[PDB]
């Protein structure tokens, strides 16, 4: 075991962990991947989300070659702060936590020919700004971007371990998602600039499509029968005029008590939704049956045969027009 | 005599590299878990997650720090246990854990002659558990608590449950208002990542929900509604006033017991069991409805089989209703 | 203050009082030669139940609050099992389930052959 | 002269090993204990749990700390605390706790000529306190604070009330918005586990709830609310809309007070008594509405009986919920 | 710069921070002040308040006197913690901040007679117990009491730094008050002996008053509105059966309606408070008349004489005594 | 040949006194600052604060840290800032702030030649900003951030902005979805406290708040229901079951969306515009549903009087929401 203590000790001796190896030299390449092993909760009212994730780099320092009875030396993660690491960062991380229980979560590993494996785990909370025109038929995509604080692209670089399509790799049970699916993945490496100069940032956007059975059991559905039902009152003997009247009332306010109910769970945009235009469609075709109701009992005693007409007209004309309505929605919403 | 005892100790921490584990380079150290649970304090199914409070011990021998002459197991200051390796174990499923620190951080050392330590940990964690709940509020869930050395593999160190069932402790302790506790189990395992192969151990509970009189009170006013809206079967036509006035407020008040229970059920956006049986009963008055408006419709010409029409819906109603709640409840029990 | 009365092979244990500090009913058994040995425990809500290694398939634990009482039923007797039985109540915050010194209001000695 | 006391502390220090306690290896050393309580902030059913703020003060003595020629106590700079052992004294039932840190840590370090040593603390700790609401809201509840030494067993340390019953002060100018503290108790003991058995103190109240508040939050609402429903009986049955009206609003507003009563108190499956009060109040409303519904239907043949069936109600209903009223305060005893 | 790093290597040398200025020859003075930059919301609910302070102590200590080219040393704010400093603490504090962002919020002076100024910028969540019985026209005197946590009175005494009213400042913006004005404050301080000994307390006392016009137009005139159309009812005729039974019902319902939703309004208390009388006296009146309506109506076309009695004795029964009731009630709370 | 580079450094921090500001007693050292505004998250009115996210940078001279012979701009490793003197910079009217440390802490220190130091931090900053809420949700807000030097006066530092109106950057890019940025000002004064005097630095933003949610969300559904409540006056009086539903329907609708708004209102002690716009559409449905109560009444003995009532009504209440309208809409804007 001395000997292994020998080793450390000649390693750290006369070594400066405030300078990054090859400073003055060559530019210091880092290799980066990433194991999401919980995609977390996504929020459409922080237009955020959280990940966890194995976090890996690796880099090469000619300051730490050592030949040992060992090839590699897994040490303690202690060492890690006794020596150059990068300070990579999240670009657009909100607040971030470095898992400290019950030790810090993190891993260090030298190779005899002074390559580092540097590891930790983290979990990030990231902004995905969104934007919810198509509601609740929207998929996003929502980016992870991380670089260096302090080195620009002339000191630090950063790559892909493997191929960058490999190099995100999320674990299979890794879902914590309830309305949104996570399709895939992609990867993309560029640079960055601000008034400090000029950086590498290594970018990965997450793409989620939103889950609709839960807003087609609660709003298409009930929304559609409501207009059904207001539809069907042509039907109705033109006698029957309290019938008549309760039935296009009964249908005004159910439309009312579920649009007010549909609005409540909307997010807070400062615009029109698709499931606000549904809504308003399915109000404009519930007030218009109770206005062609109107107007059809004006003409009872006046002209039979002008309300005998319009009933007749109306009966073939809103469940045509409201066929054609819905084919265009749904051709418009489900294929984009 | 304490200066024979400190000078002991001082011996035991000289030259010692705490950077290296015990039996570094060589075969394994094998390290005995044992967890006994003070309380599971919630159990969110908003956030998917639960907190347990613990105490996690942890068994390991260091020949570095074997001693002779003292015929005693000292227990000695937690501060100590900065001076000493400890393993890198972690919580994988964790969120948010701190150690207590009044009066001084919960942590105990003691050591013994035969070179093995002790370390204990008094832990609060806010572990994550998915759940389920597409079967609310009869639903049942499995908690876990998976605990995994980080930095070490198996070539380096080993995982066990000490006393084997025997390890875990407290689990009468837990007391869950709207849960109950029905079985516990533990697992040992290996785990393969990108940089090779961990041990793993996993704690897993299985959770009941609680069923009562506040579980039942969210399904009687929809059956309630439900045949009220069968009763307009049964008034003759010249009597319409009542037909269209039940028919009225029957879907009224279904529409908004659907949406008061959309508002305050937990907010998880899936379908659920309860959903689809509000679904139902919806789709049963506006059955209703619409069979009373055939009925209008159809009277001035077959007055004879629109009353057939009424006595046979009288019949038909409460059976489709009864099949359909007896096809329920046996998809969903 | 929790009074306990002992009956009896099934044996019953009945807790009135403040049976709400004493979340907890254990039981057991004292050789004519030996100490105090645990046999098991339930608790007083969730119904969960520990046994020991030499008594477990053998003897069950069950509890009912219509009357706030235990019971212990004996199965596959064995002249091993000849020692008096006790009842015993265990705090919220008493530690060790299997250690008589932690329980403490105590029932009527019961003799078992 | 502060070079005489520079010289004695230093001396006192010199070789100090803060990792063996007091006459390691010999007698155990017994640690007395003070509690000031300044508030009791916020107990709350919800959450299980109550509020505390205290001076927590530790006595106990050190040989390796006394000192001659200066006749004085030395009370230290906090920071000292970090150089000297300390006992390992935490709360078994806690689930938050801090040490107050503003303008510097609320610690304190005084020394005596003889080596004894008070060392003191500010601490706000949130401890939980299962609670039994049977008997809403006259019920009784018992919170206590259990305070344990984490590490070391009744072979290396001892605690006591440093002072008798007269160890906790600050309990009787003590008001807490509900309840009342009838009682405060000090106990003393020793608990085993699985490694030993460790010295425990425990200091308990006893709190009693204010009938106040329960009444004015949801009893008062409940009857004024079901005078109001009685109201409608004196109207003439031809005045559908304001019947249908009043009573529709009683409903709604009775589940209004029924759903905000089980909000503020945890979930549970069984059922209380005061929920059976609110589901009486809630069927005394709706059977006032369902009397207006068959008055209406029975108007169109007997309008006689129409008005005697309002008249008999006018008097039925109080005397009713009146008897109702007396039956469940009647139930308490 | 050499000449200053010599000077504090010399005031450094042999120097004990654990030991108080003159311990065991004297005691040690400490002067406070208090800049109060905002005095923050006050919470009903949690008997608390928020205040942000600058705190600043000032101490004569004899082992930092120097001679150099500058008489007074301004220096970098982590000298604070190589010497002696007060281990002052806020008795009612509940939980405090001190500012660290970006660098510890603290300044320290040293003159060359050895007199210490240090100012640290705090955050202070102090309890504030509350009486509420006279709500919402009740007024509050929130404390705030500091003083050393382990030296007693015959070690380390506390004095004001000018005159003990001026003592306490607070900016002329520094106000985050919604719900309450205040008129100012009250400087003492006193002993207070617990079981360690006595110590000095120095206290300072805001004095609030609610602000009541949100009630005025939320609570009292809807009440006040309320019996006022109920006594109307009073004036019509006998026969208007339908008009008087409008107005008595709905006088009830809206009464029945603010008392309960006035309820989450008022503070969640187990006593009544002085809104709650309001409330109760205005019921009753409300119910009292439609009571009078009632039996009115059950002496119409049988007694007329005794419902006309009734009927005019009521007219100038329920508005006197309203207004009576009015002018106790505002006199009782109000001179107060 | 890092040997040089490392040499270099270790003599400019051999004598260095962190102790001691750049030029101690003699004249000032000038502070340049930069801000990259990244973003600018919730902006609360219930907590009257906004937050932002920033690259916050400052650029001083220190002659102890010039070097020759390197012709590189040193970039060091962040921990080097703990040995370096760096200005004391505060933010007056900040309530929590943090300097992200994922996956270090995020600073950045890096020296040039002649002794520049340029220090950059990531702050994720809470401040206090009062609003008034009178003309909500038709207002416009003014949020400020202040920056001082706490303990040095304008004798010992100097602030100013590096690049004059260019120094603050990111503001054009960023979206709130409530609020829209109208104007960004910078500000450079001295605030004389009883200390001294200090530097200060000012930067403003002037918001301005959208209202196209508010409009989709408040005002078009309750002038939908109050439009939608004037139908009653429309429907013959015969058809008693119509009217009743809609005045209820319409009531309850008015109370949950009321509801549901002022739980996002802040629980301020005054009136807002969108409350008396609210209660003035509740009064109006109200009214209407006790108009209907009443000629529902009379219509059985009173049939002219009645129906004169409805046409009456059919005129008077648009016309007067139409005045209550013009009212507001020109009170408020
Ligand atoms: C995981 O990571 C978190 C931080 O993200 C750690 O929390 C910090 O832990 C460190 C190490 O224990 C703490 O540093 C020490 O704090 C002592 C005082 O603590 C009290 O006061 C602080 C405020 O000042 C409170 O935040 C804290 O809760 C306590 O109330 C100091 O006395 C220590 O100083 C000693 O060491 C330094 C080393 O330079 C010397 O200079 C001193 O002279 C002295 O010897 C030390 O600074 C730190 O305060 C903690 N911060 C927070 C926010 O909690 C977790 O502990 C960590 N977990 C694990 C398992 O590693
Ligand atoms: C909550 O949900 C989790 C799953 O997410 C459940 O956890 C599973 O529990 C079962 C036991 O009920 C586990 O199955 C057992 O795994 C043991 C370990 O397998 C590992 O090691 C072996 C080599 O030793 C490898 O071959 C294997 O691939 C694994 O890497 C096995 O040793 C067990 O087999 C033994 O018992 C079975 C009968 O149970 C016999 O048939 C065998 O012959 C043998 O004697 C067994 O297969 C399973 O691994 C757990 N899954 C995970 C992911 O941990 C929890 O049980 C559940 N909670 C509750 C309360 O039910
Ligand atoms: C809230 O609820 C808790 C329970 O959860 C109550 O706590 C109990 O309080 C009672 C006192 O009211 C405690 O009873 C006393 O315990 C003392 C300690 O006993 C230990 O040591 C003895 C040996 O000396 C062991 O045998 C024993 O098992 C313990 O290890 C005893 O010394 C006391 O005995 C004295 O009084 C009894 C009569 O009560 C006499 O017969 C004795 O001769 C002697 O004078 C006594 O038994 C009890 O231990 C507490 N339980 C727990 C779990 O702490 C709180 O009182 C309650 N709060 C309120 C306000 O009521
Ligand atoms: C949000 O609200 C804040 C206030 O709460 C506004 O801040 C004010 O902004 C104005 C500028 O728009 C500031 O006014 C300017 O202050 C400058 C600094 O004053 C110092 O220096 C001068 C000498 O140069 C001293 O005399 C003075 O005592 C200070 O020490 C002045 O230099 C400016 O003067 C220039 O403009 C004026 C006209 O405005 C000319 O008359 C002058 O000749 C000269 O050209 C000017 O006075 C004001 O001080 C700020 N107030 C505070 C409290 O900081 C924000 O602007 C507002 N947000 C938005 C978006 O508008
Ligand atoms: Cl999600
Ligand atoms: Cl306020």
């Amino acid at each position: 075991t001395t000997v292994f203590t020998r080793i450390l000790d000649r390693l750290l001796d006369g070594y400066d962990n405030r300078l990054r190896p090859g400073l003055g030299e060559r530019v210091t390449e880092v290799k980066t991947d990433i194991f999401v092993t919980s995609f977390g909760p996504v929020s459409d009212h922080d237009m955020e989300y959280t990940i966890d994730v194995f976090f890996r780099q690796s880099w090469k320092d000619e300051r730490l070659k050592f030949k040992g009875p060992m090839t590699v030396l897994r040490l303690n993660n202690l060492m890690a702060s006794k020596i150059w690491t990068p300070d990579t960062f999240f670009h657009n991380g909100k607040k971030s936590v470095a898992h400290n229980m019950t030790m810090p979560n993190k891993l260090l590993r030298i190779t005899e020919d002074g390559t580092l494996l540097y590891t930790m785990r983290l979990t990030v909370r990231a902004e995905c700004p969104m934007h919810l025109e198509d509601f609740p038929m929207d998929a996003h995509a929502c980016p992870l971007k991380f670089g260096s604080y302090a080195y620009t692209r002339a000191e630090v670089v950063y790559e892909w371990t493997r191929e960058p399509a490999r190099s995100v790799v999320v674990a299979e049970d890794g879902s914590r998602l309830n309305q949104y699916d996570l399709l895939g993945q992609t990867v993309d490496s560029g640079i960055v600039q601000s008034s400090t100069g000029e950086y590498v940032v290594m970018t990965t956007h997450f793409h989620l499509k939103r889950k609709i059975g839960y807003f087609v059991i609660q709003t298409y559905l009930p929304c559609i029968m409501t207009v059904i039902l207001s539809q069907v009152s042509f039907w109705l003997n033109r006698e029957s005029v309290p019938a008549r009247t309760v039935f296009g009332v009964t249908t005004v306010l159910t439309m009312t008590t579920l649009s007010i109910s549909a609005r409540n769970s909307l997010p807070k945009v400062a615009y029109a939704t698709a499931m606000d235009w549904f809504i308003a469609v399915c109000y404009a075709f519930v007030f218009s049956a109770l206005i062609e109701f109107a107007t059809v009992n004006y003409f009872t005693k006046s002209q039979p045969a002008r309300a005998a007409k319009i009933d007749r007209l109306s009966r073939i004309a809103f469940p045509l027009l409201f066929g054609i309505f819905n084919l265009v929605y749904w051709a418009t919403y489900l294929n984009r | 005599n304490m200066s024979f005892v400190k000078e002991t100790v001082d011996k035991l921490l000289k030259g010692y590299d705490i950077r290296l584990r015990p039996d570094f380079g060589g075969p394994p150290v094998c390290v005995g878990m044992n967890i006994d649970i003070a309380s599971i304090d919630m159990v969110s199914e908003v956030n998917m997650d639960y907190t347990l409070t613990m105490y996690f011990q942890q068994y390991w021998r260091d020949k570095r720090l074997a001693y002779s002459g003292i015929p005693l197991n000292l227990t000695l200051d937690n501060r100590v246990a900065d001076q000493l390796w400890v393993p890198d174990t972690y919580f994988l499923n964790d969120k948010k854990s701190f150690v207590h620190g009044v009066t001084v951080k919960n942590r105990m050392i003691r050591l013994h002659p035969d070179g093995t330590v002790l370390y204990g940990l008094r832990i609060t964690t806010t572990a994550a558990c998915m759940m389920d709940l597409r079967r609310y509020p009869l639903d049942e869930q499995n908690c876990t608590l998976e605990i995994e050395s980080y930095g070490y593999t198996t070539d380096d160190i080993e995982f066990y449950w000490r006393g084997g069932d025997k390890a875990v402790t407290g689990v009468e302790r837990i007391e869950l208002p709207q849960f109950s506790i029905v079985e516990h189990r533990l697992v040992s395992r290996n785990v393969v990542f990108a940089t090779g192969a961990y041990p793993r151990l996993s704690l897993s509970f299985r959770l009941k929900r609680n069923i009562g009189y506040f579980i039942l009170q969210t399904y009687m006013p929809s059956i309630l509604i439900t045949i009220l809206s069968w009763v307009s079967f049964w008034i003759n036509y010249d009597a319409s006033a009542a037909r269209v006035a039940l028919g009225i407020t029957t879907v009224l008040t279904m529409t908004t017991i659907n949406t008061h229970l959309r508002e305050t059920l937990p907010k998880i956006p899936y379908v659920k069991a309860i959903d689809m049986y509000l679904m139902g009963c919806f789709v049963f008055v506006f059955l209703a409805l619409l069979e009373y408006a055939f009925v209008n419709y159809i009277f001035f010409s077959q007055p004879a089989r629109a009353a057939a029409i009424d006595r046979w819906s009288r019949i038909v109603f409460p059976f489709t209703f009864s099949l359909f709640n007896l096809v329920y409840w046996l998809y969903y029990v | 203050q929790v009074q306990l009365v002992e009956s009896g092979l099934r044996l019953s244990c009945a807790a009135s009082g403040h049976t709400f500090n004493y979340p907890i009913m254990g039981w057991f058994r004292q050789a004519p030669g030996k100490e105090r040995e645990f046999v098991g425990a339930i608790s007083w809500s969730g119904g969960s139940t520990s046994y020991a290694d030499s008594v477990k398939d053998r003897f069950t634990i069950s509890r009912d609050n219509a009357k706030n009482t235990v019971y212990l039923e004996m199965n596959n007797l064995k002249p091993e099992d000849t020692a008096v039985y006790y009842c015993a109540a265990k705090g919220r915050y008493s530690g060790g389930l299997y250690y008589p010194t932690n329980y403490d209001y105590w029932g009527q000695g019961t003799q078992v052959t």
